[PDB]
């Protein structure tokens, strides 16, 4: 499937519903990262500086906050290729010296999808739209 | 005036004041009631849509079309290209009717009263006066709205 | 009185912000930041230079826009966490290290932009409470400029 | 027209993707997809829009066209439960398409298929029956008389 | 022009929007928050009443004196002699502070948004713009209120 | 000042005869009866109002005076349950009196007896104790510093 | 002092780990951790407690000391919303530390850091801002005047 | 008496009766109201804390300190070491005041009335009389509480 | 991290919240043992006498009841090293002739943590405190 104009609108609305204004953001990010580290416990070693060993700590919670803030910017820009690709390049450089594998990117993708579904319900979750647009996002954070 | 900040402000308040579903027809009925109250003569200008009876479907359709116009215009407040292109469209529809521009001043007042009353105390009147002008100008071409 | 950013000021600031904040499109955020920087620049000419990497001389370029979006994202993250200060402290330190050791980036410029926000918000936000806003905006910048020059 | 419970669903689903709190960009983005699709179905109908600058669909003139098209659809929808006014609203809209050059009823049948194809991609749990029961009647009114 | 009919409509709308008890303090706080949001710089002209903390007793006392003035002034709308005497009394208190007249324009805009926001959709803006001019003209003198 | 329960009675009893819906005429009418009563108890105080044309009490200048007076009393009463603001309000009011010379503390004591005598004729089932409990402190605060 | 909403949070969080339904053991256990930490920060201040048998922190005399220290803190906290009494309560407490031998205001700054460091380990979602807004004011009152 | 069972019982009931937040000041205001009612003369013994006015902050602070004392003492009911050490502390504070021990009998009665009324019908009076004694003894040294 | 005096107080309160008075105990223990046997299906063979094949049976429910009753005693005694270590020795002897591996002990630890978090919420769950004090507990049940 492709992340077309329509899929970008769906993703924007469903992301806004899931992410919300902030009250459920902590629970939202916790669910996501609890999923990532369970599917890939090995990856937490890359988060030594933000206490990846304990995702319940303020330090990790701040990181999770930053990450979701990153996803938000990309979702918000999905309909502005120009500024979008500029933002993906910024995220790319923030991950360049850390050796993230296309496999770990996909992990976080699934984690993000489950968390969003968990927030808005399987009844409305559009898997095709999210996978396509998440591919577009990570693909860009990995340069290509 | 009517920079980008006031345009976003006006879109926010219009969204809230305007509302969904049937509350739309109410807001419109009030807008048009204030207009004919502020300037009773303007009422004779709408015999083509049966202004003779404000509860009639012909005049309700007109009400719907006008607030529908206000809404699409306000929604394009951020894209000048589509905005002017549409204001130009609305202009070509009012020109052949030889409407006195002073009635657009009355319209705006009614509009502020209706939006302000429905939105509440945080209604931004200066932003509304400044951005309404843009709209009336695009429809009239009268520098009165400069 | 105390001038501290209270629980109620925080609730109000989240309201002032959440209402204006567009959770789907960059249109609103972007417009709010650009305007904040225009004001910052017009009151502090020398400040535009600090943003050459993000094209601060061209507020409408894809690069400055993306930067405005990041600033707006940092503020949003801080306004949300006013509710959970333990985590807020970790996030304000990170931001602090992101502005630290930057030639030209001082507390003076933060006070400046603080007034830029006070001039921008009322124009776009409905029911703006400048008092509660500044008390908590300052709570946030204090964390961001702990290790900066005056 | 259509049931009051059907109308409620259509209104609810429509306001999900269209309401006064949505940016115009998304408005015309949905607009262009809708027409590009109508074109691919009936390419013969594209020329009819040469007046709104159909040549360049990224132009303010065309963006404004899709905008008013969608506002009309919105207007129609929000009145589904007011048979009297909607009848009058559709007759007017119906008049704005009759006077237009080169319009066959079959084009509104294609448009229908486009809406039934585009909407489900934007709307959560889109309901084709409820939408069919409410729009088909509307479409016949806006396309009653033409070729 | 603010004829007698408009004065009556305005006295009636004020009464309803001003209310009883603490609703008045709320109306006042709204009026003044709107003034400082409409013109963020006017805030400096009130250092004498501690406008740094709008919820301080000094400013709240100032909010009450002002709406209290609006009230008595609006209640005298029907008696020219009493009205003009009190407006002069107010000008006397506002002159030694050399105030830019334009601020009084902002004040009026805020007054309308607050009253209309509290009164609702039937707010008669034209009547309010006209009669507020009489108060403004009477307090400042600036023929900009002519 | 006074307790919350006493303040409530006073506020409610005052609102009966004074509020945004009460016209100016009724207002200066209560005003004239009150100052006339004051002058009769303390004839010497009358001259202090030559600046408001006390000479002709039915003049625009004297009507506006009584109106702002009563407005000042209204403000004070309605803030009986906000000691912080009322304190600041009473201080300001006193400043506007101490600024004027000739005023004596016994003139405010007289005003107190005037109100206690006048109000029961305006207010439904007046409560002299609640009013005494709240007016006394209010009067003292305004006359603070007077000989 | 501190906001009414801040006070509410502090009271709630504090009653989580301290209330009439908690055993004294836990009371002094929290007590010893608090002072041991104050000692490590400012070891010079340990001697000040030689009177309550600071030598042996497991003694009834010292346990009783931490107990009353915590009851005082509890007393202060539970009155955060009664400015009048809390002012009076702090002045008293303030008097009980002035008359004491060798007390510098800086020791109450250390104590503050200890509380901000110990509490989060005992309290669910401890709120440092709310606690800072409510205790800093209190600490200044109990440590206003000393070195 | 006052074995370990009754000490736990008393801690349970004290916890419930005492309560959280502002209900604390109420319970204390009642305790002290009963004391001065049972023995009106004892009131003169607290002029140092303005007993002259029970609603005054000086006397509220005293109330707070006393129930605060009762609470910490009761909390240490299970550890004699800290209990006696603290009762000893409380003793050194009351000794220099030459207080008549009979007033501690009155205090206890007021205490039982206040705790019993707030806790209800399952109030354990015998346990309370027996364990209060321990407290009054540690503060007074009077074998009256033996 | 270490199971110090402060961590022991936190664990006591959070355990009391999760374990409660008894109404939610069945669901609490079920969640825990459903987790253990899913992470280590092999281990159920050691529970032949208490129907480890069907944790829905009364027999297993009684065992789960006993186990949690064991954890409760240890949590309750965390602040009384003397009696604590005495109780750990009792539990040690109740498991001596069953060959439990330090690996299975850790499993049950994680199961216990998730169940407690599940009961009180990730928002307050103190992972550091629980892991440290659970190490202290199992470590003692295994002699050392
Ligand atoms: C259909 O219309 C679209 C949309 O354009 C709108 O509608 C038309 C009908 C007209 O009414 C337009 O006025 C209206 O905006 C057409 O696509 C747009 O076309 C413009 C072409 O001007 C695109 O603009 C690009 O270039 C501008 C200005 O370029 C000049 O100035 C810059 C200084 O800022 C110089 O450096 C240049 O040498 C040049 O002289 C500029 O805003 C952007 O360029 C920068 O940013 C790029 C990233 O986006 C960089 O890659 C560049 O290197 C440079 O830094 C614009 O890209 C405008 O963007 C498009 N719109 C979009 C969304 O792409 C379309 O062509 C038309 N169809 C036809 C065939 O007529
Ligand atoms: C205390 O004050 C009140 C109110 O006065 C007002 O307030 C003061 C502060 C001042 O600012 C005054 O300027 C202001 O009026 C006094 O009562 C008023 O007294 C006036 C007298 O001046 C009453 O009006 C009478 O005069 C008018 C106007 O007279 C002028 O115009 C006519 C032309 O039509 C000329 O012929 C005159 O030479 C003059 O230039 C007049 O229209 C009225 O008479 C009409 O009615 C009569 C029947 O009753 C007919 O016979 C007449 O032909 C004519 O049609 C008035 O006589 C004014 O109405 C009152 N105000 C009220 C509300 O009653 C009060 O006198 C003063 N105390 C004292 C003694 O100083
Ligand atoms: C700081 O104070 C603490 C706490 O003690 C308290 O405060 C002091 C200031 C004094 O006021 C004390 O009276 C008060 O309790 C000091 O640590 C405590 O010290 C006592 C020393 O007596 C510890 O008690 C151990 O021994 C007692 C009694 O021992 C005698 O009697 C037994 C018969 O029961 C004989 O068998 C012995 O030969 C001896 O003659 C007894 O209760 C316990 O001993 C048994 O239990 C142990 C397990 O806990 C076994 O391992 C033993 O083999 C035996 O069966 C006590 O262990 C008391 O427990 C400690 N407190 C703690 C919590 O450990 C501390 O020393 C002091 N600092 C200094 C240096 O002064
Ligand atoms: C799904 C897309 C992802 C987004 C939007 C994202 C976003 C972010 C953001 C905003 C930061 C903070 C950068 C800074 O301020 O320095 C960050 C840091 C980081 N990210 Fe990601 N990230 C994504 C995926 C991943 C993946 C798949 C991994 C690897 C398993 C990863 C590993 C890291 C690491 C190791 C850091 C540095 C943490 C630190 O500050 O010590 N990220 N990411
Ligand atoms: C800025 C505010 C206004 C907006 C947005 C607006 C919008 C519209 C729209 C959308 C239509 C329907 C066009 C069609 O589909 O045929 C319309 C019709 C009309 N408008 Fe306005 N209008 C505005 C102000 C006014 C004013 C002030 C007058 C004059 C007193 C006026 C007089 C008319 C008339 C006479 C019609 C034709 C009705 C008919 O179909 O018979 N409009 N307007
Ligand atoms: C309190 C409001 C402010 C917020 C929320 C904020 C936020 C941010 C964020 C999120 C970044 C990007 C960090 C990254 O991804 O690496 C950033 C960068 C930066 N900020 Fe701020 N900032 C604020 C105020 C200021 C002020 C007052 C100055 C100074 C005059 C400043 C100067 C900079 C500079 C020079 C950069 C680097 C830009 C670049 O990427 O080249 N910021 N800020
Ligand atoms: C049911 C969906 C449709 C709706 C709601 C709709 C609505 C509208 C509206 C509101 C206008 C602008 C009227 C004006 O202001 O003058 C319009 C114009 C027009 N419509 Fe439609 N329309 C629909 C379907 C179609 C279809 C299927 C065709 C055929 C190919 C069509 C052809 C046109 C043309 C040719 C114009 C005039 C464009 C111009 O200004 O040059 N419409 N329509
Ligand atoms: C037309 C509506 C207005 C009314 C009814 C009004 C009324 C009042 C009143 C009753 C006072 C208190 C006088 C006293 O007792 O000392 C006052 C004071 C004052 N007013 Fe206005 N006012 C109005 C507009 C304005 C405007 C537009 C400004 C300018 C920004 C302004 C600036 C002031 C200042 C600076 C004071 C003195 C504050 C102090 O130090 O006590 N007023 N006004
Ligand atoms: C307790 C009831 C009273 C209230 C609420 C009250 C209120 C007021 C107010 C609001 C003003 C106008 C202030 C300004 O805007 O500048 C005023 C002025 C004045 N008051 Fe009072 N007052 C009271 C009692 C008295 C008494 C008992 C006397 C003395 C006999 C008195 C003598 C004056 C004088 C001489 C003026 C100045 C009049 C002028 O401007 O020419 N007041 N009073
Ligand atoms: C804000 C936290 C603190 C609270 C709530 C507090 C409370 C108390 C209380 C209730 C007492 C017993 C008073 C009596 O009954 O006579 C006390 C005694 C004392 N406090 Fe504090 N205190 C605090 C901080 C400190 C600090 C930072 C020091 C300094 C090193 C200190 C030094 C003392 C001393 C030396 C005594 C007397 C001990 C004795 O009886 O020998 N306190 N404190
Ligand atoms: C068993 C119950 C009692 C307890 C727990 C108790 C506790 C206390 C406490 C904690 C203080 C404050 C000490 C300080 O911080 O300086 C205090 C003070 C005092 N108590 Fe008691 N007390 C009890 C019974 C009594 C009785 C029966 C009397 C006498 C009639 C009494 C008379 C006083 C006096 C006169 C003060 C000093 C007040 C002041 O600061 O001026 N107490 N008591
Ligand atoms: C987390 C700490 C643990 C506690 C507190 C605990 C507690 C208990 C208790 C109270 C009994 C009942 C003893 C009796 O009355 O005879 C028991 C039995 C048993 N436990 Fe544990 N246990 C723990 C961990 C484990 C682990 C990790 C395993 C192994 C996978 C295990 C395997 C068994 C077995 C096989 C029995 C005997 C069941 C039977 O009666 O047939 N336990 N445990
Ligand atoms: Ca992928
Ligand atoms: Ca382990």
């Amino acid at each position: 499937s492709e992340c077309g104009p329509l899929q970008r609108l769906k993703v924007k609305r469903q992301w806004a519903e899931a992410y919300g204004s902030g009250n459920g953001r902590e629970e939202f990010g916790h669910f996501i990262w609890a999923n990532v580290f369970k599917v890939a416990p090995s990856a937490r070693d890359m988060f030594k500086r933000v206490r990846g060993d304990n995702i319940y700590t303020p330090a990790f919670r701040a990181h999770a906050t930053r990450v979701l803030g990153g996803l938000d910017m990309c979702v918000a820009l999905l309909d502005d290729e120009s500024v979008l690709n500029t933002q993906l390049a910024h995220l790319a450089s923030q991950h360049s010296s850390r050796g993230v594998s296309a496999e770990q990117y996909n992990v976080v993708e699934h984690a993000v999808m489950m968390g969003v579904e968990h927030e808005i319900g399987q009844n409305v979750f559009d898997k095709d739209a999210w996978q396509a647009c998440l591919d577009v996002i990570t693909s860009g954070i990995q340069g290509n | 005036d009517c920079n980008i900040l006031q345009r976003l402000k006006v879109k926010m308040q219009w969204a809230k004041a305007y509302g969904f579903g049937t509350e739309r027809a109410k807001f419109g009925n009030s807008l048009w009631t204030s207009i004919f109250n502020y300037a009773p003569d303007a009422r004779d200008l709408f015999k083509s849509v049966k202004s003779e009876d404000m509860r009639s479907p012909q005049f309700k359709a007109h009400i719907a079309r006008v607030i529908g116009g206000l809404d699409r215009v306000i929604s394009m407040f951020d894209n000048e290209d589509a905005l002017n292109a549409d204001l130009e469209h609305l202009k070509s529809q009012h020109d052949p009717r030889g409407l006195d521009a002073l009635n657009f001043v009355v319209f705006g007042k009614a509009l502020f009263a209706t939006v302000g009353g429905q939105f509440g105390v945080c209604f931004d009147l200066p932003a509304w006066e400044s951005c309404y002008k843009v709209i009336a100008m695009g429809i009239t071409g009268n520098d009165m709205f400069s | 009185s105390s001038n501290s950013c209270t629980t109620e000021d925080r609730r109000e600031m989240q309201l002032m912000w959440a209402n204006v904040w567009s959770a789907q499109f960059t249109g609103r955020r972007l417009a709010i930041a650009q305007a904040v920087f225009k004001d910052l620049f017009a009151h502090v000419p020398d400040a535009v230079g600090l943003f050459d990497r993000v094209h601060g001389t061209e507020i409408d370029s894809s690069e400055f826009k993306a930067h405005c979006i990041r600033v707006v994202n940092g503020l949003d993250s801080a306004i949300g966490l006013l509710s959970d200060p333990s985590t807020l402290n970790e996030q304000l330190s990170h931001l602090a290290t992101q502005h630290q050791e930057r030639a030209g980036v001082t507390k003076g410029g933060f006070s400046a932009i603080a007034q830029s926000f006070l001039r921008v918000m009322p124009q776009v936000a409905s029911c703006f409470n400048p008092d509660a806003w500044s008390r908590c905006f300052n709570r946030i910048t204090n964390g961001m400029t702990e290790g900066l020059a005056e | 027209f259509c049931s009051e419970a059907d109308a409620t669903i259509v209104i609810k689903q429509w306001n999900q993707i269209y309401n006064a709190g949505i940016g115009a960009k998304s408005r015309w983005t949905m607009g262009n997809e809708i027409f590009s699709s109508l074109f691919k179905l009936k390419p013969e109908s594209e020329v009819l829009f040469n007046n709104v600058n159909v040549a360049n669909m990224s132009s303010g003139a065309f963006h404004a066209h899709t905008v008013r098209v969608l506002s009309g659809l919105d207007m129609g929808i929000n009145y589904l439960n007011d048979a009297g006014t909607l009848t009058s609203l559709t007759a007017h809209l119906a008049a704005q398409h009759v006077a237009r050059t080169g319009l066959k009823a079959v084009y509104f049948d294609a448009m229908g298929k486009v809406l039934m194809t585009v909407l489900p991609s934007l709307i959560d749990n889109f309901n084709p029956d409820a939408w069919r029961n409410c729009l088909l009647p509307l479409k016949n009114a806006i396309a009653k008389g033409l070729p």
